[PDB]
């Protein structure tokens, strides 16, 4: 909304630069960028009062190149990525370099990986509501699952007659490993959507779940047999059913 | 580095309350208080002294007494999620973040009907689903890494105002079936297994 951080999800080989933008609110001139851990720690890394820069630290300083250019969007990018830069990278636009209120973007989380070869999309598929359901209770559950992913950075949405719903949808909060004892293992999520047992036996009403992955870019190379592994969008559908 | 939150976790029943506190070891000028749901970190409060109120949540702040509180009333489903203060310590000027709670909000099932439900894809393959238990039961992983089981996930029907929890579980295996799909979970003794 009022911070618009792109992407929301990377994925890089070691070596490689990545590269996150930043467009701050509106009227608010000071742009934080912090990198969040996995225990929920908020590291500091630099900020800038239009283009210039007002704090940061040594390693934002070495590690990585930030501006923020006039009339365009701020952007950080680590100049060669290592493992140890995966993280949530969050920018926070505010009035002033202190005492005032920050408002955050959806961060972009980036994975540093030694090989773009185990990246993978999903495959999705939908199941059907079950009759038992729906003689049960007279609701009827549709579930998505998403499979074969890697990295796990995708974004799940149902869509009904064309339009994104959120009402009675749930979607598990982390995807799971297919081989959880196994590094580099693909994952798995799956998402329920659940409708009166009316509105799934309307024939005329239409159902689709949605995954966004993110992956390889243009720029990408792939010499590998199988297609490139890019950003792209998946989905599985199923159209409703009479008795 | 950090705030001192607590609590650390917290689950709460819909419809109930409480407070998350965070003690300061030195004089601060404001703190913030947000939220986050994968979702963004969403701003609820920001003060310097006294209190605010927006709905369900207050906040207060006493810089002197170095503490603040959120308080959640008749807490929703909706209010799930990690919260965190944020304070600028007078003496660096600079922000510090709380360590975090976990907030879990419970939904109330009226009617549990603990069920598991064979579904079939859309275009041989099938899940299985275990639904309408009540939030007193709980959903174990499997031991063989051959079948996967999702932790449970609370939906919200809001034109039925209707709440209900379900995990998934699906195999390859040939030795797969609904009926022991979910053997590795104590589910209810009056759980319904169709056909």
């Amino acid at each position: 909304m009022k911070v618009i951080q792109t992407p929301r999800y990377l994925v890089k080989g070691q070596g490689q630069k990545a590269k996150m933008r930043c467009i701050p609110e509106k009227g608010h001139p000071v742009v934080f960028w912090y990198q969040q851990n996995k225990n929920n720690e908020f590291k500091f890394l630099i900020n800038f009062q239009n283009q210039e820069v007002l704090q940061q630290i040594d390693m934002t300083e070495k590690r990585f190149s930030a501006e923020c250019p006039s009339n365009s969007p701020c952007s950080l990018e680590i100049q060669s990525s290592e493992a140890g830069d995966s993280a949530l990278y969050l920018c926070a636009s505010s009035l002033n370099n202190a005492n005032s209120d920050y408002t955050f973007g959806s961060g972009t989380r980036l994975l540093v990986i030694e090989d773009l070869k185990n990246v993978f999309p999903p495959e999705v598929a939908v199941f059907e509501p079950s009759e038992a359901e729906i003689s049960h209770t007279q609701k009827a559950t549709l579930v998505c699952l998403a499979t074969g992913f890697y990295p796990d950075h995708v974004e799940l949405s149902w869509w009904v007659n064309g339009k994104e719903v959120h009402s009675g949808v749930c979607t598990d909060p982390q995807p799971l490993k297919e081989q959880p004892a196994l590094n580099d293992s693909r994952y798995a999520l799956s998402s329920r959507l659940r409708v009166s047992a009316t509105f799934w036996q309307n024939p005329r009403n239409h159902f689709r779940c949605q995954v966004q992955f993110y992956g390889l870019s243009e720029n990408d190379e792939w010499t590998q047999d199988r297609a490139k592994p890019v950003t792209q969008i998946v989905s599985a559908e199923a159209w409703g059913r009479a008795d | 580095d950090q705030v001192e939150q607590s609590p650390s976790a917290l689950s709460l029943h819909e419809g109930t309350g409480s407070a998350l506190r965070c003690n300061f070891t030195t004089t601060m000028r404001a703190v913030q208080w947000f939220r986050k749901n994968r979702g963004s970190l969403i701003n609820l409060f920001y003060l310097a002294s006294g209190t605010k109120e927006n709905g369900r949540l207050k906040s207060a702040f006493d810089s002197k007494e170095r503490y603040s509180t959120l308080h959640i009333r008749d807490a929703q489903l909706e209010d799930s999620g990690t919260y965190f203060c944020a304070a600028e310590a007078s003496n660096t000027n600079k922000v510090v973040f709380g360590t975090g709670t976990r907030l879990q909000v419970l939904p109330n099932i009226q009617n549990p009907d603990p069920a598991v439900y064979q579904l079939r894809d859309s275009k041989d393959k099938s899940v299985c689903l275990f639904t309408d238990f009540d939030s007193q039961t709980n959903v174990s992983q499997s031991k063989d890494s051959d079948v996967y089981i999702t932790d449970k996930c609370v939906l919200d029907m809001r034109s039925m105002d209707f709440k209900s929890n379900s995990a998934v579980a699906w195999s390859n295996k040939s030795d797969f079936a609904c009926a022991n799909a979910f053997n590795n979970s104590i589910i209810p003794e009056d759980t319904f297994f169709p056909s």
